[PDB]
Formats: structure tokens, sequence, C-alpha cells
């Protein structure tokens, strides 16, 4: 089980997150540097978010010992995913927030009928919570219940870029991100950041009360803002290559706007119609119980 | 206590996007013999052809 240590199941160390610099692994912390910022005369407003419908989708087991943790981190920052929003495997993880069920999440982000020995996983009272909210994105297809897009990206921006005074007041000129580069840089971060197993990221952030919550906010503010960066690359129009001196530059176009698609077909990762249709319920689920 | 002979390659401008060739193609310059006008519009004229 593992119980839950107290100030997160990511202050642990067995499972953290490095991005590869190259041929050195580093801190999300001491990566975000290495890029500056442009502002341009374009303004955002920071816009109110609405609430999600609650109507998870119902119980169901059929038999598929599902990768609902898998599935998830695939998405949203996955190489060119194939068939994500597909019903069958949330409503099958909506069965967990049920209080007494024969069903436990695995560590390694497994889900199972009944249970086993060998193998440790999280107590059933903090993936209770978990499911209690991450079930929902499961239905966020739904010409109903579905989600907004064009708007939720006036957020992604402050954090990537989100100068103190900015996250403060309420806009932020549109900028245009920069940073050094090494050529398949793009799309090689997006293929390190998807085995972060980013369910331990979530299985605690709805886990953790008043004070454990105020410190967790407070040190894990990069470990988001990457894969936040990482998700605005997809949905930015242009990429922009300099060629100074003897270095090599990438320019991410807009870091605010959703330009609705391609960003660089070849230069990094890109986003399908039902990859909008994820991301943007995702995002609407995480900032709003993140703030 | 005399000279010698040396090239350059113009690296004295550390500015990029011009200089592009090097020392190399000034030696098979000097290698060749020498062109006269209709020779020169004769090589053109073969390598075309």
């Amino acid at each position: 089980m593992l119980q839950q240590p107290t100030g997160g199941y990511t202050t642990l160390e067995q499972f953290a997150f490095t991005i590869r610099n190259d041929g050195t692994n580093a801190t999300p912390t001491q990566f975000l540097q290495l890029l500056s910022y442009e502002a341009t005369e374009n303004e955002l407003v920071k816009k109110t978010i609405p609430t999600p419908e609650t109507h998870l989708p119902s119980a169901r087991n059929v038999p598929g010992n599902v990768y609902i943790e898998d599935a998830i981190t695939q998405a949203l920052f996955g190489i060119s995913a194939q068939n994500v929003n597909a019903h069958g495997y949330f409503s099958r993880l909506s069965a967990l927030a049920l209080p007494n069920t024969s069903a436990r999440l695995g560590l390694d982000g497994v889900i199972y009928n009944s249970e086993t020995i060998n193998i440790p996983f999280y107590d059933p009272a903090a993936v209770a919570n978990f499911a209690a909210t991450y079930a929902k994105l499961g239905n966020a297809s739904t010409p109903r219940y579905r989600a907004d897009m064009i708007d939720i990206y006036a957020h992604v921006g402050l954090e990537l870029a989100g100068t103190d005074a900015e996250r403060a007041a309420g806009v932020m000129p549109v900028k245009r991100a920069k940073f050094d580069s090494w050529e398949g840089s793009l799309i090689s971060l997006s293929r390190d950041v998807v085995n972060w197993k980013i369910l331990a990221f979530l299985i605690d952030l709805c886990s953790l009360e008043g004070e454990a919550l105020r410190a967790f906010k407070t040190r894990n503010r990069d470990v988001f803002r990457m894969m936040l960066f990482i998700m605005s690359t997809a949905v930015a129009a242009n990429v922009v290559n300099r060629k100074v001196t003897k270095r090599v530059d990438r320019v991410l176009e807009y870091i605010g706007v959703n330009s609705m698609r391609t960003a660089g077909r070849t230069a990094t990762i890109t986003y399908d119609l039902s990859r909008h249709e994820f991301a943007a319920k995702f995002l609407q689920l995480t900032f709003t119980r993140w703030n | 206590r005399y000279h010698e002979s040396v090239l350059e390659i113009a690296d004295i401008f550390d500015q990029a996007d011009f200089i592009q060739t090097s020392d190399a193609v000034r030696q098979l310059r000097a290698l060749m013999p020498t062109l006269s006008t209709s020779q020169i519009r004769h090589a053109i004229e073969r390598i075309a052809q």
C-alpha cells in the first residue's frame, strides 16, 4: 500500500521526474531558464472557468486489466496517439471511487479486479478521492457535456511565461518563447515526459489537505510548468529557427493562443481533433482543482 | 630575417554568412596553368554540352 506520506506522494523519491537535457539529465527547475520571452503587442484576459457537470459514466467491469494511467499520459504528451477518447477504459475506472470495492489501482499504473500479493498499490482511500474527479474526463467528448478550448489557453501562458506581476494582475501581453536548441529537441523532450508516472502527481492532488497542499503547490510549481510547455507546443502555430553565430535556436510562435492546428508537423508533436476535445477537458479539471 | 608565404581565409571578420569558401580553392587556381578568353569560353561550352 505504502499508506501515504504526509507532505505528498511526490516527496517519496522512488519515482520522480527528470527531463533529459541531451547526454545529461536534469531537473525541471534547471531547464526553464534556457528560454527567454519576447513581449508582442497582443493581449489576453484571464477568463473565468465554468463548473464541470457531475455525471461520470456508470460502472461496468468489462475484464481488461486497463492501463488507465498509461492511457492518460499518452494523449496529452504522447507522440501521435490513436483512439485516445474511446469510451471503454474510463467507465471501468469510475468503479474506483466506490466505498468497498475489490478493485485496486496498481502502483505501476495498472488497474485490477479483486487483487494480488506480489504487487503493492495505493491505499483505497487515496484513489477514491482521485477517481471521484478524473473519471469525469471520460465523457468529455459528448455533444452536451463537452468542454471549451479556445479560452482555457488564457491560463497556459501565464504559467509558462507568467511574470509575477502578471499572475498577480489579470492581463498578460502575448509573449513569444525562444530558447537554445539541439535540433530534435522538441520531439526529444516529448518522448521523455511520457514516463513520469503522472498518476502519482494527480492521485495526491486530491488527497493533500490545507497545509500539506500549501507546501505541495509551492514546490512542484515546476513539474506542472513542464508538462504545460510541452503541451503548449503542439498548439502554437509557427516554428521559426534562428541561425546565429555558431548557435541554433527554436522559437515557439505564441504561448497563449490556440491556432487550432499544426504547430510544426515535423518540428514538434501534433494534436488531432480528438485531442483538443481531450486536453481541454483535462485542463478544465486540473486548473480548477489546482486553483 | 625574411618573410614567408601563408593564407588568411578571411577569418578576421568572425562574422558569419560571409567568407563561405576556404584556403584550398586558391591552391587549385594557382595549380591551374593559365586560361585565355577563348579557352574559358571553350571550357564553359564543353561542361555544358
